[PDB]
RNA sequence: CCACCCGAGAUUGAGCUAACAGGUCUGUGAUGCCCUUAGAUGUCCGGGGCUGCACGCGCGCUACACUGACUGGCUCAGCGUGUCCUACGCCGGCAGGCGCGGGUAACCCGUUGAACCCCAUUCGUGAUGGGGAUCGGGGAUUGCAAUUAUUCCCC
C-alpha cells in the first residue's frame, strides 16, 4: 500500500491488491481495504478497480457487504460511466430483500452524494437518473432504520444537484418535498425530525441564496417560481387534518419557508395565513406558540398590510361583541415587524387609533368602565408598533415628514404612551440613520422637537430617564450649532440665579446630555464655567458637575478628546484640588471620569495616580456599589495604566504593590479597604504578580486573620478564596497548612458567624487536596464541617 | 440574587382578580390605590406588592397568561 | 416501472417485486404450485384463482421470501402478492381498478391486505 | 441574568458544634456470667457417604399408539453464546482421533441449513415392529481417580 501510493505492470500490482479484498481474514480484508483507499486517495487506475467491482459482485452473499464498505469509500473517485454502472449495480443488488445489502448500498450513495462531485464524476443528467430511480422503493411509512438515511442520501443529492445546475434542481424538489410531507405521517418522531431537518436544510441552501433571481411568483408562474409555488402548495396541504402529531414540526417549516421566500411568494401564500389563523380558533390548541412564531416570521419577510389584508384585524372601530378573535396579531406585529414602509403605520394606524380613543373616552364618561379599559389596553398595543415599523424602514426619508407634528404632539400631551414615543424614537435613531438623507430629515426635525422635550424633561411633577436617553442619542445625531445654542442657554438657565433648585438640577442634567456633543470651545466655556462648581457644598450640584467631566472625557475621538488633550494639566489639578471636598453620591461618577482620563495617560503622570491610590481604594469599600464597581474598575485600569509605563511587567506591578501595601497598616477600615483591594487585584493578575509575592500577601493575610474586626476577617476570607480559586496547588501545598491553621484558631463567635465562607474554603480544600489530611491538621469541631463535603462528592454525581 | 415572596404572590393574584379596573401602568398610582383598597400591615410589603404588580400587568397586557 | 413491496406475518417476511412482464409469478425461484405444503397450495393461488387469469398475462412477480415457519411464511408471501397487485394497479394503472380489486379481496379475507397485529408477547 | 441613568440608599450591618425516628454500622467498659491438654468444628493424611429402599405424599420426563411407528425425501426461526465455540479435509460402523484456520465476537460458528409439519414406502388392531426400563458384552472421550454402571456410542 505504501510503494503503490509512493509511485504496464503498475497495473498488475494493483490488481494483485485489489484482487485479495475478497479474502474471508477480516483482518487481510481490512487491511487490502485500507491500502486500496490510500492508493487512490494519494487516477488511472478507477476504471480497473470499478471493473473488478461490477463484476465480481455480479459473479456473488458476505463479501458483497465489504465490496459495498469498498464502493462507499471510493465512489466519489470513480469516471462518470462507471459510476453510472455502479450505481445500476447498487439498483440491482437493492431489489433484494436482504436489509444489510441494501444499508450497505444506500451509505455508499451517502457518501458519493456528500463528497460533492464535480462534473467529471457526476452529471446533472445523471444524477437526476439517479434520484429518480429511488423513487421506486420507499418500502412502507415506518421502517425507521432505511427511511432516515433514504431521505438523507438524496437530500444531499438534491443539494449536489442545485449545486450543479440550479433551475432543474428547484424543479425536481417539490415532488421530493410531497414525500417528505407524506412521510410526515410516520408515527415515529425520528422520521419527523430527520424530514425536518433534510426540508429545512434543503430551504435555507438550496432555495434561499436563489431568492433574486426567481422573482415575484404569481398563481400563473412557468419556470423555477412554480415549482416555489409548488413546494409550497405541498408543505401547505401538510397542515390538514391528517397529521394532529407533526404540527409542531410542520409551523417550524412554514416559519423557514416563509423567511427564505416571503418577499416574493407573497400572491400565494395568502391562505396559509387563513389556515393558520383558523387553526387558532381551536378550543384546545398546544402549538400556540409554534403558530405564534410561524405567523411573525410571515410579517417578517412580507409585512402588515398584505398580512392584513390577506387576514385582517376586526376591531376598525366599532364591533358588537367582545371577544376579538385575532387580538394576538397586534402582539405578533410588535414583536415581529422590522422591514416594512411607515406611510402604512400612518395610513392605516392613525385614524383608527383616534377613533378607538376616542370611543374609549365616549365610553368612560358614559359610565361603562370595562369596555372604556379594554379598547384603551388595544390602542396602546396597536400603538406600539412604531418601535417595530422604526426598525427598518424604506420610506422614511418622505412618511417622516407625515408623524412629526403627531409625535410632538403625542409627545407633548399624552403621558400614558409617552416612553413608548421615546422609545420609537430611540428605536429609530438606533437602527435608522444608515443613509444620509433620512439623517437630514431627522436633523430637520430635530430642530423642532428639541424645545418639546427640554420642556417635557424640565416640568415638574414622569419618565425623566427614558426622555433623557432619548435626548443624548438625539443630540449625538443632530448638528454642532445648535448644540452650541442650547448649551448656551442652558448655561444662561444654570447661571440665572432667580431658578429654583429643581429647575437648576434639570437644566444641569440638559447640560450633561449636551456637553459630548458640543464643539472644542463651547465644552471648553463650559468646563470653564463648570469647575467653580466642584467645591460646592450641594451634593446635586456636584454630582451633576463631575457626571459633565465624566460625560466630556467619555469619548474616545471628537472635541471632547482635543479638549482632554489641551486641558489635562488643569483637570489633573483641579482633580486633585477637588479630592478633599467631594460628596458621597459624587465620589460614583468621579471615578469613572477619572476612569475615562487614566486610559490615555502619559508615562510622566505616577504622581497623579499615587495620589489618587487611597482615594480609590475608600472608594472600594465606599457605601454605593455603583462607587465600589467604578473604583475597582479603576483599579484596573490604573494597573493596566502602568503596564505601559515600564519595560518589565511584573517589575511595574510590584512597583504598583508598593505603592498600595501601606494601606495594611493604618486604620481598620481602610485595612479591610487594602485588604478588598488586593482581593480584586489578585483575580485579574493572577500569574504575572508573581506566585511567590502571593505567599507572602497570604502570610500577612493569616495576621489579618486575627483581628477582632469583622469586616477585615471577612476581607481576609475573600481573599484567600480568591487566593485558593487562582494560585497552584504545588505552590498551595508548601502553604496549606499555615492558612488552615489561621483559621482553625479563629474564635467560637467568628466560626459561628462566617460558618458559610469557611465551609466554603474547607471545601475548595479538599476538593484540591486529600480529605485526611485536613481532617488531622484541624481542631475537633471543625471536624463535623469538613465531614460534610464529602457527600457533596458524593451526591453531586 | 433576588425572588419573590409567595405572600406578595397571594395578595398579588387577589389585586388583580378583584381591582384590575382603577389599577393602570405608572407605579406610584398603583402604589396608592394598593395602599387604599386592602388591609396593610407594612410599607415594604405594600412597595413590593406594588412593583409586582406593575411588572405582571406590563406582563399580562401584551397577552393573556 | 417496477415496484416492491413485502409481506409480514409474525416474523416471515416476503418481498415482492412487480414488473411488467409476461405472466409469470416467481417465489424464492420456484412456482406457486411447486411450494412444499401443498395440503395449504389453495391460500397461494387464492388470489389468482378467484381474481382469474386474465390481466395476469403482463405482472412479473419475483419474490425474496425470508423467516419465519411454513403456514405463515405462506400467508406473507400471499399478502404480499396481493399488495404488490394493488400497489401495481395504484401506481401504474387507473385508480378504480385497484379500487374494485381492492373491494374484492376485503369482501373476501380482510388478511390479504392488511396484516395480523399480534405476535409473540414476552 | 447582565450593565446603565436617576436616586442618599439598586444591598450596609445584627441574631440564626446542637437536633434526626433521614439511613445504617462492631468503638468505648478496670462490664455480668460460662468455659479454656473437656482445642466453643484445632491444622492435616488415607478411604467411604450424600444415590443406599419394603413403603406413603407429591413436582416432572416418557408413554399407552393407526390422528400412529419405521424408512427415505422435502423445506422454514428466534432468545442467546464462546478462548472454549467451532469452519475444512483425512481416518473412521459409531460415538471420536489426526492435520490445520477463524472468532476475546451484527464479522468465525451462522443465510445459526432446527424440530414438529409435509410428501412417498412398509407395518395393520395383538403386549404388535407401540412403549422403553432392567440386565449382558465391547468401544471412545472427560478427567491425578469412572469400580456403587460419570457420560456417549455398536449389538
Amino acid at each position: 500500500a505504501t510503494l503503490l501510493r509512493k509511485q504496464p505492470v503498475t497495473l498488475q500490482v494493483y490488481h494483485g491488491l485489489l484482487s485479495f479484498t475478497v479474502h474471508p481474514k477480516p483482518k487481510i480484508r481490512k487491511a487490502a481495504q485500507h491500502g486500496v483507499c490510500s492508493v487512490l486517495k494519494g487516477h488511472p487506475a478507477a476504471i480497473s478497480t470499478a471493473k473488478f467491482c461490477i463484476q465480481e459482485i455480479e459473479k456473488s452473499a458476505t463479501t458483497t457487504l465489504h465490496m459495498l464498505t469498498l464502493l462507499k469509500d471510493l465512489l466519489p473517485c470513480f469516471p462518470e460511466g462507471l459510476v453510472k454502472s455502479c450505481s445500476e449495480t447498487l439498483l440491482r443488488v437493492m431489489t433484494l430483500s436482504h436489509v444489510l445489502v441494501t444499508a450497505c448500498a444506500m451509505q455508499a450513495f451517502h457518501s458519493l452524494f456528500h463528497a460533492r462531485p464535480g462534473l467529471s464524476t457526476l452529471s446533472a443528467e445523471l444524477n437526476a437518473q439517479i434520484i429518480t430511480a429511488l423513487y421506486d422503493y420507499v418500502p412502507s411509512e415506518n421502517d425507521l432504520q432505511p427511511l432516515l438515511a433514504w431521505l438523507k442520501v438524496m437530500e444531499k443529492a438534491h443539494i449536489n444537484l442545485v449545486r450543479l445546475q440550479w433551475d432543474l434542481g428547484l424543479g425536481h424538489l417539490p415532488r421530493f418535498f410531497g414525500t417528505a410531507v407524506t412521510c410526515l405521517l410516520s408515527p415515529h418522531s425520528q422520521v419527523l425530525t430527520a424530514a425536518t431537518q433534510s426540508l429545512k436544510e434543503i430551504l435555507k441552501e438550496c432555495v434561499a441564496p436563489h431568492m433574486a433571481d426567481i422573482g415575484s411568483v404569481t398563481s400563473s408562474a412557468s419556470g423555477p417560481a412554480q415549482s416555489v409555488a409548488k413546494m409550497f402548495r405541498a408543505v401547505e396541504e401538510g397542515l390538514t387534518y391528517k397529521f394532529h402529531a407533526a404540527w409542531s414540526s410542520v409551523l417550524q417549516l412554514l416559519c423557514v419557508f416563509f423567511e427564505a421566500c416571503g418577499r416574493q411568494a407573497h400572491p400565494v401564500m395568502r391562505k396559509c395565513l387563513q389556515s393558520l389563523c383558523d387553526l387558532r380558533l381551536s378550543p384546545h390548541f398546544p402549538h400556540t406558540a409554534a403558530l405564534d412564531q410561524a405567523v411573525g416570521a410571515a410579517v417578517t419577510s412580507m409585512g402588515p398590510e398584505v398580512v392584513l389584508q390577506a387576514v385582517p384585524l376586526e376591531i376598525d372601530g366599532s364591533e358588537e361583541t367582545l371577544d376579538f378573535p385575532r387580538s394576538w396579531l397586534l402582539p405578533v406585529i410588535r414583536d415581529h415587524v422590522q422591514e416594512t414602509r411607515l406611510g402604512f403605520f400612518t395610513t392605516y394606524f392613525l385614524p383608527l387609533a383616534n377613533t378607538l380613543k376616542s370611543k374609549a373616552m365616549d365610553l368612560a364618561q358614559a359610565g361603562s368602565t370595562v369596555e372604556s379599559k379594554i379598547y384603551d389596553t388595544l390602542q396602546w398595543q396597536m400603538w406600539t408598533l412604531l418601535p417595530g415599523f422604526c426598525t427598518r424602514p424604506t420610506d422614511v426619508a418622505i412618511s417622516f415628514k407625515g408623524l412629526a407634528r403627531t409625535l410632538g404632539m403625542a409627545i407633548s400631551e399624552r403621558p400614558d404612551l409617552r416612553v413608548t414615543v421615546c422609545q420609537a424614537l430611540r428605536t429609530l435613531i438606533t437602527k435608522g440613520c444608515q443613509a444620509e438623507a433620512d439623517r437630514a430629515e431627522v436633523s430637520r426635525f430635530a430642530k423642532n422637537f428639541l424645545p418639546i422635550l427640554f420642556n417635557l424633561y424640565g416640568q415638574p411633577v414622569a419618565p425623566r430617564r427614558a426622555v433623557l436617553e432619548t435626548i443624548r442619542t438625539y443630540l449625538t445625531i443632530t448638528d454642532t450649532q445648535l448644540v452650541n445654542s442650547l448649551l448656551e442657554k442652558a448655561s444662561e438657565k444654570v447661571l440665572d440665579p432667580a431658578s429654583s433648585d429643581f429647575t437648576r438640577l434639570s437644566v444641569l442634567d440638559l447640560v450633561v446630555a449636551l456637553a459630548p456633543c458640543a464643539d472644542e470651545a463651547a465644552i471648553s466655556k463650559l468646563y470653564s464655567t463648570i469647575r467653580p462648581y466642584l467645591e460646592s457644598k450641594a451634593h446635586g450640584v456636584q454630582k451633576k458637575a463631575y457626571r459633565v467631566l465624566e460625560e466630556v472625557c467619555a469619548s474616545p475621538q471628537g472635541p471632547g478628546a482635543l479638549f482632554v488633550q489641551s486641558h489635562l494639566e488643569d483637570l489633573k489639578k483641579t482633580l486633585l484640588d477637588s479630592l478633599r471636598s467631594t460628596s458621597s453620591p459624587a465620589k460614583r461618577p468621579r471615578l469613572k471620569c477619572l476612569l475615562h482620563i487614566v486610559r490615555k495617560l502619559s508615562a510622566e503622570h505616577k504622581e497623579f495616580i499615587t495620589a489618587l491610590i487611597p482615594e480609590v481604594i475608600l472608594c472600594t469599600k465606599e457605601v454605593s456599589v455603583g462607587a465600589r464597581k467604578n473604583a475597582f474598575a479603576l483599579l484596573v485600569e490604573m494597573g493596566h495604566a502602568f503596564l505601559r509605563f515600564g519595560s518589565n511587567q511584573e517589575e511595574a506591578l510590584q512597583c504598583y504593590l508598593v505603592l498600595i501595601y501601606p494601606g495594611l497598616v493604618g486604620a481598620v477600615t481602610m485595612v479591610s479597604c487594602s485588604i478588598l483591594a488586593l482581593t480584586h487585584l489578585l483575580f485579574e493578575f493572577k500569574g504575572l504578580m508573581g506566585t511567590s509575592t502571593v505567599e507572602q500577601l497570604l502570610e500577612n493575610v493569616c495576621l489579618l486573620l486575627a483581628s477582632r474586626t469583622r469586616d477585615v476577617v471577612k476581607s481576609a476570607l475573600g481573599f484567600i478564596k480568591v487566593a485558593v480559586t487562582v494560585m497552584d496547588v504545588a505552590h498551595l501545598a508548601k502553604h496549606v497548612q499555615l492558612v488552615m491553621e489561621a483559621i482553625g484558631k479563629l474564635s467560637d463567635d467568628m466560626r459561628r458567624h462566617f460558618r458559610m465562607k469557611l465551609r466554603n474554603l474547607f471545601t475548595k480544600f479538599i476538593r484540591k487536596f486529600g480529605f485526611e489530611l485536613v481532617k488531622r491538621l484541624l481542631p475537633e469541631e471543625y471536624h463535623r464541617v469538613l465531614v460534610n463535603i464529602r457527600k457533596a462528592e458524593a451526591r453531586a454525581k | 440574587g433576588r425572588v419573590r415572596t409567595k405572600t406578595v404572590k397571594k395578595a398579588a393574584r387577589v389585586i388583580i382578580e378583584k381591582y384590575y379596573t382603577r389599577l393602570g401602568n405608572d407605579f406610584h398610582t398603583n402604589k396608592r390605590v394598593c395602599e387604599e383598597i386592602a388591609i396593610i400591615p407594612s410599607k415594604k410589603l405594600r412597595n413590593k406588592i406594588a412593583g409586582y404588580v406593575t411588572h405582571l400587568m406590563k406582563r399580562i397586557q401584551r397577552g393573556p397568561v | 416501472q417496477s415496484v416492491q413491496v413485502f409481506g409480514r406475518k409474525k416474523t416471515a417476511t416476503a418481498v415482492a417485486h412487480c414488473k411488467r412482464g409476461n405472466g409469470l409469478i416467481k417465489v424464492n425461484g420456484r412456482p406457486l404450485e411447486m411450494i412444499e405444503p401443498r395440503t395449504l397450495q389453495y391460500k397461494l393461488l387464492e388470489p389468482v384463482l378467484l381474481l382469474g387469469k386474465e390481466r395476469f398475462a403482463g405482472v412479473d412477480i419475483r419474490v425474496r421470501v425470508k423467516g419465519g415457519g411454513h403456514v405463515a411464511q405462506i400467508y406473507a408471501i400471499r399478502q404480499s402478492i396481493s399488495k404488490a397487485l394493488v400497489a401495481y394497479y395504484q401506481k401504474y394503472v387507473d385508480e378504480a381498478s385497484k379500487k374494485e380489486i381492492k373491494d374484492i379481496l376485503i369482501q373476501y379475507d380482510r388478511t390479504l391486505l392488511v396484516a395480523d397485529p399480534r405476535r409473540c408477547e414476552s
